[PDB]
Parts: C-alpha cells; structure tokens; sequence
C-alpha cells in the first residue's frame, strides 16, 4: 500500500477504499533574498528559482 | 522445521517490476561483507579494510 | 492437540475452555493456495510490536 | 503443562522414545529463500541495505 | 528572510476487527414473539 525509494522517503501510496493510486509530492519551504540601501521604504525582494 | 532467526543484515535487488532478484547474506564471506559495505553487487576496485 | 477433520480421529478437539468470547485484539482469515507443497513463515517481535 | 486446567486425561502416558531430528539441507539466501517483504512498501530497481 | 499548518488531515488505517453487522440481526425475516426476545451478545467487533 505504500511506495518508498531507497534513501527512505515515501512518495506514493495506494488507497484501499476507492483503488486509486497516487504520488507524494514535497510542499514548497524556501527564503527570500532581500536587498535593502541604507535608508528606504521597502526593500527589493527576489523569490530564487 | 524451526530454525532460530537473529538480527542480521542483508543487501537486497529489486528489479523493474520490484521483485526480489538475489540477496546476499552479509555475514558470510568476506566478499559480502565488500558488497555490503558498497551497497551495491558489483564492487569497484579497491582496497577494504 | 489437533483432531483431524478430514478422516476424522478417536478425540475431540480440546485447547482452550471458554465460556464467553475472552477480549480479543486481532482477528482476521487468510486463504492460501490447498495444492501448495510447502509453506513458509516468518514470526519475530521488537519493541513490543 | 502449557495451561492450568484439567481438561481430559483420557489416555495420558510417559513416552521415552520421541527425539527431534536435524534436517539435512541448509539456509541459502542466493536465490532469495529465507527473506521477507517489507511491511508494505514497494521498491523499484533499486538496491537496498 | 523567513521561510502554516493546514488542519486538513487524512487519516487511513485498516481495521483489525471485522464489523458487528448489527442491522443483518436486526433487519431479519424471523421477529420472536415479547415471550422469546432472543437474545444476541456483540463484542470484539467495530460498528
Ligand atoms: C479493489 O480491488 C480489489 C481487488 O480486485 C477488489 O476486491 C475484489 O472485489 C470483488 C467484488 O466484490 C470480489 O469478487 C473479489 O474477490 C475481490 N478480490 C479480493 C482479492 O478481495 C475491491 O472490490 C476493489 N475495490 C473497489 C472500491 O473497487
Ligand atoms: C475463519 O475461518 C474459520 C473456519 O472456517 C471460521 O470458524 C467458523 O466459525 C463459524 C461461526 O462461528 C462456525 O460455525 C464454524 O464451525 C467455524 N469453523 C471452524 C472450523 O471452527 C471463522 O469464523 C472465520 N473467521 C472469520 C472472521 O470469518
Ligand atoms: C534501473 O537502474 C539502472 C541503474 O541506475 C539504470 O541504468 C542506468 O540508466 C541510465 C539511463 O539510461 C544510464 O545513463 C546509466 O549509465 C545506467 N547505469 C547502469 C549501471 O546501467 C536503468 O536505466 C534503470 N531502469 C529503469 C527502467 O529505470
Ligand atoms: C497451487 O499449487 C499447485 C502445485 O504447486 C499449482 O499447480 C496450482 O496452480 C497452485 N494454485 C494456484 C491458484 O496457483
């Protein structure tokens, strides 16, 4: 019922109530890089990739 | 027949199809003791201590 | 000890004496192949599971 | 001697003559005989430890 | 710079137990007299 890879990880799995399989697939977590003078409003932000 | 079990550790080959191909007992020769700390079946050249 | 059901054999069936049906945490039934020559199980336990 | 209750004592005698006999084969992990699943996962072309 | 929790959750589990099956007891074509009230005891069952 259950998918893994071989460096531990779960990335899919089967349900046993309607026989449907699907894909685990890892949620976005990242930073934002923020460039900021010496005396201003706002800073310029940059999302990277 | 009743054989005693003990907490080993063995290398194990999935194919395409995710059948278990061949496993090798790492507790056996020194040649698996190579492949298991090499993870893999066909160890590159090298000296193990 | 085991009676036979299928010849049948001179005593009955007897390793528990229950009244009531005790408390009971697992209970399910497989089926497996009955021209099948050999069988093979594996029983172990760790950290209480 | 296993439980506590008298159930039958029919026929209950002291046989002497029941000694356990050893097997002549051995335990061979080449080809995969004496190893198990996981619980529940899958693994594709890939090579485990 | 900095880099929530939803609270929608899935939670899939087989059961260990089968089922009581109360209403195939209940729904059944014998109904006993008020002088019988058969009697029928569930446990170790999921409903
Ligand atoms: C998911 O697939 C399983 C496997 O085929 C289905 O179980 C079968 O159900 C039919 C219909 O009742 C039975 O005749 C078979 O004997 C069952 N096979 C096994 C191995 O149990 C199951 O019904 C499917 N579930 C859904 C929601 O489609
Ligand atoms: C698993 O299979 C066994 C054997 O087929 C079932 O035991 C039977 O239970 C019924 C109902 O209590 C009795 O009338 C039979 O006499 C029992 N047979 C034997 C050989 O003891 C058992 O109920 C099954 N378990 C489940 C959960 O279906
Ligand atoms: C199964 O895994 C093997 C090993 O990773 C794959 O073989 C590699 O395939 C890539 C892409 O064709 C090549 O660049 C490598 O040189 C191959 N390595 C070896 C050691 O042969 C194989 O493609 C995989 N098969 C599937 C269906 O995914
Ligand atoms: C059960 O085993 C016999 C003998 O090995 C085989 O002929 C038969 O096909 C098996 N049953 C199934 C359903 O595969």
């Amino acid at each position: 019922n259950l998918l893994y890879d071989s460096n531990g990880n779960i990335i899919g799995f089967k349900d046993f109530l309607t026989n449907k399989t699907y894909t685990i697939l890892p949620c976005y977590s990242g930073r934002v890089s923020a460039a900021f003078y010496q005396n201003s409003s706002s800073p310029a932000l940059l999302y990277r990739n | 027949w009743v054989t005693p079990l003990s907490r080993r550790q063995y290398l194990l080959n999935f194919d395409e199809h995710g059948v278990i191909t061949n496993a090798v007992d790492c507790s056996s020769s020194f040649l698996s003791e190579i492949q298991c700390k090499t993870q893999s079946f066909a160890p590159n050249t090298g000296v193990y201590d | 000890h085991t009676v036979c059901k299928s010849k049948g054999s001179i005593r009955n069936e007897s390793w528990h004496i229950d009244s009531s049906e005790p408390l009971c945490l697992f209970k399910k039934n497989f089926t497996y192949n009955v021209s099948a020559d050999w069988l093979y199980f594996h029983f172990y336990q760790e950290r209480g599971v | 001697v296993i439980g506590d209750f008298n159930c039958t004592n029919s026929f209950i005698n002291d046989y002497n003559k029941t000694i356990p006999r050893i097997s002549e084969d051995v335990v061979d992990v080449s080809l995969g005989l004496g190893t198990y699943y996981v619980l529940n996962r899958v693994y594709l072309n890939t090579t485990l430890l | 710079l900095s880099g929530v929790k939803p609270v929608a959750t899935v939670y899939r589990r087989i059961p260990n137990l089968p089922d009581c099956d109360i209403d195939n007891w209940l729904n059944n074509v014998s109904v006993p007299s008020p002088l019988n009230w058969e009697r029928r005891i569930f446990s170790n069952c999921n409903f």
